[PDB]
């Protein structure tokens, strides 16, 4: 439960460190 | 959207401090605490509603749900005493923190304010401008709200506070300043300064007589 | 180890640009998010926008959309707060945080800080205070009002420092004229007022200024 709550908030905010985007 | 603090919280030392979050569906999201104390940058004490970051001790904990987060802080120290900011990361563009609550961590009895108004002097007119000041000191905890009468009614222009501040004997000191014209001063019955600190209410009053 | 570092106070007027900077050291800028926040003295904390510099990516909350720039330098590792056109409301401490960018692998909440940038925006320059008293009408409370000076500070003693007791100074206000008021407040016996005379001692070295008021009650 509390790590759906986390994927849901940080899906807000996400930023991949690679580049390009896949 | 809006977070919900209580502007000032007072706990015996050693006691559970417990300060509260207000947000709707609040518990739906995560929500972080930042201690700051004074002159100080922010300093963050829980994330992720339950989680600690290395180096803030253990009597720090936290929760979150329904339509409320809780900072708990256990066997609370006077080292404690600081204001406590909520805040979450609602939609894509928005952060929001809470108003923030200042936590005294009571060292001495509670003390009412004492208040003293004083009007234009006699010189500050003859430069055409009027300053009613009222000065409250040693009163403890250091939170107060100042409201302005003029005669019976509230008046919020012209009206400057400044933020308590720490005298000698560690109780604090508050001042307040309205601005009026010569005329407008004169032609009023009289003013009213009132200062409420834990539920209740000092009042002075002057008249241009 | 990780840290932020802030660059100067600055007083500034209305109408002027400004820019101010974070500096990060100790970890890899381009991961991180960068917030700006404000905070008006005695009041609270006020999210302004952030910025990923991995790509310059910006948010800003709706109200300071227009207002100010966010933008980050990836050689120096430092974001930037930029205003176009200051406002006399823009006064206040200014700080930047390190957020994490969404991994379990970080805190993803804002856990570095920066020390804070004092702003002041005034349209005015130097300026002498004005020194006015604030007369006693068993034990009464007297003083002076420190009026339209700039910039801080000021310094006040009683009696060239013999009345200490009982003797507090508070804070300047920031008026919407651009000038700084303070006042200065003591208690002394209600008996002494009579034959006991005070005298509140102002100094404003910006302007190399030294004010001496007596205080005496009034018929």
């Amino acid at each position: 439960e509390i790590r759906d709550k986390k994927q849901e908030v940080r899906a807000l905010f996400y930023r991949s460190d690679i580049v390009p985007l896949k | 959207y809006e977070l919900t603090q209580p502007p000032s919280v007072s706990v015996a030392p050693g006691t559970t401090a417990t300060i509260t979050c207000g947000g709707v569906d609040i518990g739906s999201t995560l929500v972080h605490w930042y201690q700051q104390r004074p002159g100080q940058a922010p300093l963050l004490v829980i994330y992720d509603d339950s989680d600690r970051p290395s180096g803030i001790p253990e009597r720090f904990s936290g929760s979150n749900s329904g339509n409320m987060a809780t900072l708990t802080i256990s066997r609370v120290e006077a080292g404690d005493e600081a204001d406590y900011y909520c805040q979450v990361w609602h939609s894509t563009s928005a952060v929001i923190f809470g108003g923030g609550t200042k936590l005294t961590v009571l060292s001495q009895p509670k003390a009412a304010p004492s208040v003293t108004l004083f009007p234009p002097s006699s010189e500050e007119l003859q430069a055409n401008k009027a300053t009613l000041v009222c000065l409250i000191s040693d009163f403890y905890p250091g939170a107060v709200t100042v409201a302005w009468k003029a005669d019976s009614s509230p008046v919020k222009a012209g009206v400057e506070t400044t933020t308590p501040s720490k005298q000698s004997n560690n109780k604090y000191a508050a001042s307040s300043y309205l601005s009026l014209t010569p005329e407008q001063w004169k032609s009023h019955r009289s003013y009213s300064c009132q200062v409420t600190h834990e539920g209740s209410t000092v009042e002075k009053t002057v008249a241009p007589t | 180890e990780v840290q932020l570092v802030q660059s100067g106070a600055e007083v500034k007027k209305p109408g002027e640009s400004l820019k101010i900077s974070c500096k990060g050291s100790g970890y890899r800028f381009p991961s991180s998010w960068i917030g700006w926040v404000r905070q008006v003295p005695g009041k609270g904390l006020e999210w302004m926008g952030i910025i990923y510099p991995g790509d310059g990516e910006t948010r800003y909350r709706a109200s300071f959309q227009g207002q100010v720039t966010i933008s980050a330098d990836q050689s120096s590792n430092t974001a930037y707060l930029q205003w176009s056109s200051l406002k006399a409301s823009d006064t206040a401490m200014y700080y930047c945080a390190r957020h994490g960018r969404g991994v379990r692998e970080v805190i993803n909440a804002f856990d570095i800080w920066g020390q804070g940038t004092m702003v002041t925006v005034s349209s005015a320059s130097t300026k002498g205070p004005s020194v006015f008293p604030l007369a006693p009408s068993g034990t009464a409370a007297l003083g002076c009002l420190v009026k339209d000076y700039f910039p801080e500070p000021v310094t006040v003693s009683w009696n060239s420092g013999a009345l200490t007791s009982g003797v507090h100074t508070f804070p300047a206000v920031l008026q919407s004229s651009g000038l700084y008021s303070l006042s200065s407040v003591v208690t002394v016996p209600s008996s002494s007022l009579g034959t006991q005379t005070y005298i509140c001692n102002v100094n404003h070295k910006p302007s190399n200024t030294k004010v001496d008021k007596k205080v005496e009650p009034k018929s």
